[PDB]
Parts: C-alpha cells; structure tokens; sequence
C-alpha cells in the first residue's frame, strides 16, 4: 500500500508535469484517441 | 488501489509536436499544413493518428496518394509499434517568462530505402490493431502458458478491446484484458531498453518464470545488468521504481496496452 502509494503519487506527479501547457497541444481536442 | 493506478496510466497524456517533412508537400503550401499540435495517451501508437494527418494535408500533397513512409525524432527513426508512453521514456532518459515544456516532437517522414528494423507505415487500416492483437496473443500464452483465454473471446469482443483504445473507453479495455488473464504469472511479459537518444540502444525480452516464486526487480538483476555490469536507474510508466518493488506487482499494475510489461534503463551518474 506504501508502495501503491508511491506508485500513485509519482503517477499523479506524471501526469501533471505532462499535462501543463496542454492548451497549447489542442488541434485534436475532440478526438484525442485518433481515428479507426 | 490496482484500479486507480491503472486509471492514472490510462489518463496518461503528452504533447505531440507532429511535423510533415516537405517531401509530401506541394511546394508553396500554407506554414499551417505540415505542423500538427495534438495530446497524445501514453497507452496507444503514434499511427492511431494517420487518419488526422491525411486528412489535414490532402489537399495539398506533392503525390498521388513506391516511397515508404515512417516517422523520426530528431533525425532519427522512431517505431511505431512501441507505446507512445515507452517511445518517450526511452527518449527522455533521466529527464523522467520561462517554462519547462514538456513534449514529443514527431517528423512523418518518406523514403526509398526504409530504415533497418523499422515496420513502415500502412496503408492498410488494420495495421495496428492486427499488430497489438498479436502482441496480447503472445501475452496471454507467456501469462497463462497457452493463447486458450484469448483465442476463446469472440470476434466482435476482440474488435471492442482494440476499439476501448481508441475510444479512451477504460471500462472495456479492463474488461477484457482482464478476461485473458486475471490469475498469476507462469511467466512475466517483459521488455527492457536503453536509450535510443544516447548510447547504443538495445532491447531483450528475458525469459522470467513466476510458478512458485515472487521475485523483486532485483532478484532478476541477472536479466537487468549486462556481463559489463556484473548506476543503472529503472524507468516504467515514466517514474523511477525501486528495486525492491515485487515484479509480479510491478507486471500487474504497470504493464502497457500491448500487455508487455516495459522498463526503460537510464544511467544515473
């Protein structure tokens, strides 16, 4: 559970640090996933 | 918890600078054209966005839709049948009025003679899903020791767990990828790379029986060091992990997509 913790916490930290200045990155806001 | 982490590394994201190299434009087309600013999951590949890129330089492309297509990173290639999240980890390295920004930069890019290892770009649009279908195929005979799970799911249940990837629909992808396996490892499906931005890079896929044992990144340091080794960091989903972390823990809460559990060796000094 300390372990999922770090796991989390590190995960979140990802996550944020790769999310900031997202709105720079939106010419596929409505399709995120891509296309079939 | 399993699932909240696994939440996290689907909501994984990154931003993708995606650049088209003159080569496939008319020569005078608009600056807007050959660049794409897009958000990317970490859980998916770089080829899930074809359709958007076609469809945006259509119009002004140098060709009627024998040259080969495939992408690079700064002059160097870069394949697409490895997750978008394991392509950066092994690009970023350590890394894992002014601003950090943190981005992948993607040149699509074409060609005569196609770069060595690399799998071009299809024009079939099947090409990925047939791709990752058979990278879960090999996952479910290491996990379970035969493709039994796999093979027993029905057509149209196939379609709807490639189909959850690209819909973003978490519920799906963790409803069926569950269904091919949910009891424990006979063997671990794992992949471990170096560097492709610095150093020699390599890739191997050790051999990790699990029956009866529970073995810690450490214990499989034999499969981790090289004969040099005998100052190595562990990357997975982007974050450093430590070497006590059990590997069947690590496997099921960490693997990708594809199923393939992927570390990523960064030296620390």
């Amino acid at each position: 559970d300390s372990m999922d913790d770090l796991l989390i916490r590190r995960l979140t930290d990802r996550n944020d640090k790769e999310a900031h200045l997202n709105e720079l990155f939106q010419d596929n806001s409505g399709a995120i996933g891509g296309n079939i | 918890h399993m699932n909240d982490i696994k939440q996290l590394l689907w909501n994984g994201e990154l931003n993708v600078l995606v650049s088209i190299d003159p080569s496939f434009l008319m020569k005078g087309s608009p600056r807007e054209i050959a660049v794409l600013r897009i958000r990317v999951p970490r859980e998916t590949y770089l080829v899930n966005y074809m359709p958007l890129i076609w469809n945006k330089i259509k119009s002004f492309l140098s060709f009627d839709p024998e040259k080969y297509f495939w992408f690079e990173h700064n002059k160097t290639p870069i394949p697409w049948n490895y997750p978008v999240g394991v392509l950066f980890d092994c690009l970023a390295g350590k890394s894992a009025v002014k601003d950090v920004l943190t981005f992948l930069r993607i040149h699509l890019v074409m060609g005569d003679s196609l770069p060595p290892t690399i799998i071009p770009i299809a024009s079939s649009k099947t090409q990925a899903e047939k791709f990752w279908f058979h990278q879960w195929k090999q996952v479910c005979f290491i996990l379970n020791g035969s493709s039994k799970a796999i093979m027993s799911l029905s057509v149209n249940e196939a379609r709807k767990f490639w189909g959850s990837v690209i819909t973003r629909n978490f519920q799906d992808f963790i409803e069926i990828s569950n269904k091919i396996s949910s009891s424990r490892p006979r063997h671990i499906p794992l992949i471990i790379q170096t560097s492709r931005t610095s150093g020699t890079f390599r890739i191997s896929q050790p051999t990790i029986s699990m029956t009866g044992v529970n073995p810690t990144l450490k214990d499989i340091e034999g499969d981790i060091l090289d004969v040099k080794e005998g100052d190595v960091m562990v990357i997975c989903q982007g974050i450093e992990i430590p070497w006590h972390m059990l590997l069947y823990d690590l496997y099921s809460k960490l693997r990708s997509f594809d199923g393939f559990l992927y570390i990523t060796l960064v030296p620390i000094k």
